[PDB]
Formats: structure tokens, C-alpha cells, sequence
């Protein structure tokens, strides 16, 4: 496969249904053997997608209750390099509930990236 | 009849939000169960509490508390008995 067929697919395949979306990054440094936050933004065109039929977990106790369920994925261009860490997250306002970029999967084509496949939670 | 007594309560506010609820646990306990007489072979107790009925005007009761039992009330057991040949002829 070539390079520049991934990039058109990828593209296409975002324009056929694109969402604009706002991810903001907290990304977590130690500092004195504690974390210190450093928020960021970015503006990617996406499309969201379901790739799994899950089922909702809801989490309730004395900290509080919130409900998400990992069935829709996303996927986005090359334009902006993407991180998630233990450390780092990805997250953004979507209307029924912020999406959270759980995991990043990379399509590189010949060690060149052309794109991330991604996975979300919808917290409720 | 019995007379409920308030302990206390349970061990946290739970929230269960399967059933979109907030639960708590009063918690009281019942007295003598099993006894069902309110009476007493020892006579000094019901001296006693014939006494302390006469002069005070409320429930006495004699050998044990009794489930039902009316508060304000008094209670006069005995707890421990010593007999003595102080002569030949007294005790």
C-alpha cells in the first residue's frame, strides 16, 4: 500500500460525516515527585464512530456517580500529533456527554504516520 | 405486647443507585423474650416491689424485665444471697 492511497481513504472517510471538535490536553509532569497540569487545545475535524456493541457501566459511590460506555470510536487525520498516557489525556464536549480518547492506534504506512484510529468513552 | 428499644444505627448513609434510593438502617432491640410471668418465688422481691409501688406510684417488676414492660418502671432482683447460724436457734 501506498502512502498517499491511506491518506486519501483517511480523509474521504473523515469528510463523508466530519464533526469539528475541540480536545483539550491535560498533561501531567512530575515535579518534586508530584504532578504538575499543564492544560492545551486543539481543533481536529473528526468522524465518531461505533466500534463496539459494549454495554454501560455505571460506577456510583461516596466520590460521586458517573455512567460511560466505550462503544464509539473516532478516527482523525494526520494534521495533529495525539498522546494518551497514563499521564496525559484527551478528551472533548460532545452534546450527549464528553467523549474521552481512551486509546490511540497510529496508522503508519512505511513508518510515516498517516492518521490515528482512536477509541472512546462516552462519560455520561 | 413488647417495648422496642432504641439502640442506635447502621453502619453508614448507603445510596443504592440500582434502585435510585438512599437507605439507613434504625437499629433496636426487645427484652426478655422468653419470660412470660412476672412473678417471683423470692419474697423478699415482691415485698420490695409491692414497696416501691405503693410509694411510687409505677410499675414494679419483680425476678427479670418483661418484654412489655411500661416505662417509667422499676425492676428489683436479687443478686447474691449469704445465710448465716449466727446461734442454735437464729439464722
Amino acid at each position: 500500500i501506498n502512502i498517499d492511497r491511506r491518506r486519501k481513504d483517511i480523509i474521504r472517510t473523515i469528510n463523508i460525516n466530519p464533526t469539528n471538535i475541540t480536545i483539550t490536553s491535560i498533561k501531567k509532569t512530575e515535579i518534586d515527585g508530584a504532578f504538575e497540569e499543564t492544560e492545551t487545545e486543539i481543533k481536529c475535524v473528526v468522524r465518531i464512530f461505533n466500534e463496539k456493541t459494549a454495554e454501560k457501566q455505571i460506577s456510583s459511590e461516596k466520590q460521586g456517580t458517573f455512567s460511560s460506555i466505550r462503544t464509539y470510536g473516532m478516527l482523525v487525520s494526520n494534521d495533529v500529533i495525539l498522546e494518551v498516557n497514563s499521564r496525559d489525556s484527551l478528551e472533548f464536549e460532545c452534546i450527549y456527554g464528553r467523549m474521552k480518547i481512551v486509546n490511540i492506534y497510529p496508522q503508519i504506512v512505511k513508518g510515516e504516520l498517516c492518521g490515528y484510529q482512536c477509541s472512546l468513552e462516552r462519560i455520561d | 405486647a413488647f417495648t422496642c428499644i432504641y439502640k442506635g444505627t447502621s453502619e453508614n448513609d448507603i445510596v443504592v443507585e440500582e434502585w435510585d434510593a438512599i437507605a439507613r438502617g434504625i437499629r433496636f432491640s426487645v427484652i426478655a423474650l422468653e419470660d412470660k410471668e412476672d412473678t417471683t418465688n423470692d419474697r423478699w422481691v415482691e415485698a420490695l416491689s409491692r414497696h416501691t409501688k405503693d410509694l411510687l406510684e409505677i410499675e414494679s417488676y419483680k425476678d427479670n424485665w418483661k418484654k412489655n414492660f411500661i416505662a417509667p418502671c422499676a425492676l428489683w432482683r436479687t443478686t447474691h444471697i449469704e445465710n448465716k447460724r449466727i446461734n442454735y436457734h437464729l439464722i
